[PDB]
């Protein structure tokens, strides 16, 4: 069952867009439908969103800007491992 | 003329990475600089958080100068590759750095090349998609190297830091000391691997093409030790992470931070390390691998794992009240790690492991159970050939020549190699009234795999190796024990 994440520094913490990670196994071609599910689930709940970017390479899943209402939702989906609210990083 | 931070990481005998590449993710550069001119390439990959030249340039700039920079560079004329994940005020995103490091992961799918070393002069907290990423990228077979953090803080509440696949750095000055950042300074603890010069650091300055300027943090540090490992990769380009780390490690100046600048608890934690390039036969090289704590739980428990590549030669336990029950070597997925227990009613303890690259070696551990009502449990390895490198000790209660000797009551765990190769001895050093701690230490040009208390009645809070010394800690007499192989050819 899939979790949720975010930054426990509250100031860096940058809701609205989160980092959906698939299951080890998940192939590109799964996470994109992951993807267009989402949108279309959200669509149906009247929520706006936007696919940012899917990540092949090193880690299965995608980024996407959504309200954090659609969490429940998101960690529902298929292939889920967890879902990650984005943070800041800073120069040292 | 030599500038203070390039001497230090200078062995005391000495005379770039060419076939290696660094990545740098940090904020734009001024590529034309002429320390870098020519030798960095800008992939103009992008991503950064909304918000001049010079100083937008100034932090990149400068690193790339540390690593590769033709007058005040580590690795001299080494090929860097820059991605811009910080934006002009210095400021980034977990996901921008994720789709960097994507980027780094498919330009090396399309085209191979040789070792790649990535610097990430970066932090925020701690990440588990940013940890899992490196953690991946790492077994992909890449070196990350990135800063400790400049918190004055405990660097596993911070990522990449607190990746343990990756190389984390924290920042000391021309005093050999922990470096001060404002209020601040660097970040410090078990996560943290080795420290490297981040004070006072001299280099390309952004503000004209053949300026300099002095700068301080972490992120220098990190650079320090991505331009000495892409020297190390470059000189034995098989080196696989675990020994690349090992490698530093010990080519690394010891003991020469004052540790009391650590906050009390995170003084054991923190390797007293500061980086140098080697001084350039098969010796025996070993580490000491300190696990996250327990945590309060009853039936809680520690693990320190070694690297795949790695054998754990020993394993003994730590902890600050002293509640505890041991620790025992045991096998997952076919490795044997080490593994502390938690007195019922104790806060925790830190399991503690001596990981060493020992090709030519099958390992085992033996086990004996509670004699009770005996002189005390034993056991040995039996076989001729076999040398013991570590014994280990675990007990039930709360209350109470190649051999290993344990209480009465405890089960008692010898770990046992088969390695021609390889001599070993046992050093002892016993303190009647133990002020706090009773140490001894191998021999120079040993190396320490084994370190414990001889065992009795003492109140003894636990035992862990500082690199070739064993220290045993207490609240008749304390004696700590312990066992020093070397190499024979």
């Amino acid at each position: 069952t899939a979790t949720f994440h975010r930054c426990a520094k509250d100031p860096w913490r940058l809701p609205g867009t989160y980092v959906v990670v698939l299951k080890e196994e998940t192939h590109l071609s799964q996470s994109e439908r992951t993807a267009r599910r989402l949108q279309a689930q959200a669509a149906r709940r009247g929520y706006l969103t936007k696919i940012l970017h899917v990540f092949h390479g090193l880690l299965p899943g995608f980024l996407v800007k959504m309200s954090g209402d659609l969490l429940e939702l998101a960690l529902k989906l298929p292939h889920v491992d967890y879902i990650e609210e984005d943070s800041s990083v800073f120069a040292q | 003329s030599i500038p203070w931070n390039l001497e230090r990481i200078t062995p005391p005998r000495y005379r770039g990475g060419s076939l290696v590449e660094v990545y740098l993710l940090d904020t734009s550069i001024q590529s034309d600089h002429r320390e870098i001119e020519g030798r960095v390439m800008v992939t103009d990959f992008e991503n950064v958080p909304e918000e001049q030249a010079s100083k937008c340039d100034s932090h990149g700039t400068h690193l790339a100068g540390v690593v590769s920079g033709r007058d005040a560079g580590v690795a001299k004329g080494a090929s860097m590759r820059s991605l811009r994940v910080l934006n002009c005020q210095g400021k980034g995103t977990v996901s921008g750095t994720l789709i960097g490091l994507e980027f780094i992961r498919k330009s090396q799918l399309v085209q191979p090349v040789g070792p790649l070393v990535v610097l990430l002069p970066l932090a925020g907290g701690y990440s588990r998609v940013l940890n899992a990423a490196c953690q991946r990228l790492a077994r992909a077979g890449v070196v990350l190297v990135t800063a400790a953090g400049n918190f004055r803080d405990d660097a596993c509440l911070y990522s990449p830091a607190s990746a343990p696949e990756v190389i984390t750095v924290g920042a000391t000055n021309a005093q050999d000391q922990p470096v001060t950042l404002g209020t601040l300074g660097t970040n410090f603890g078990r996560c943290v691997d080795l420290f490297a010069p981040g004070e006072d650091i001299i280099g390309a300055s952004s503000d004209c093409s053949t300026c300099f300027v002095s700068q301080s943090g972490t992120s220098q540090a990190a650079a320090h030790v991505a331009g000495i490992a892409a020297m190390m990769l470059s000189a034995e380009p098989e080196l696989t992470l675990a020994e690349l780390r090992q490698r530093l490690i010990h080519f690394s100046a010891k003991d020469v931070i004052n540790e009391a600048w650590f906050p009390e608890d995170q003084r054991v934690l923190t390797p007293n390390l500061v980086a140098a390039l080697p001084p350039s036969g098969w010796q025996l090289f070993c580490r000491t691998v300190w696990s996250a704590h327990s945590g309060p739980t009853r039936m809680a428990t520690a693990v320190a794992r070694c690297a795949p590549d790695e054998e754990l030669l020993s394993c003994s336990s730590f902890s600050r009240s002293g509640k505890r029950r041991g620790e025992r070597m045991e096998a997952q997925g076919g490795k044997l790690v080490c593994r502390a227990h938690n007195a019922f009613g104790g806060e925790g303890v830190y399991a503690i492991a001596r990981c060493c690259l020992l090709p030519q070696a099958n390992c085992s551990v033996h086990t004996a159970p509670p004699a009770e009502a005996s002189m005390g449990t034993r056991v040995h390895c039996h076989q001729q050939g076999h040398v013991l490198t570590g014994c280990s000790s675990h007990w039930e209660v709360e209350d109470l020549p190649n051999q290993c000797v344990g209480h009465r009551e405890a089960s008692i765990h010898a770990s046992c190699c088969h390695a021609p190769g390889l001599e070993c001895k046992v050093k002892e050093h016993g303190i009647p009234a133990p002020q706090e701690q009773v140490t001894v230490a191998c021999e120079e040009g040993w190396t320490l795999t084994g370190c414990s208390a001889l065992p009795g009645t003492s109140h003894v809070l636990g035992a862990y190796a500082v690199d070739n010394t064993c220290v045993v800690r207490s609240r008749g007499a304390v004696t700590a024990v312990a066992i020093c192989c070397r190499s024979r050819h």
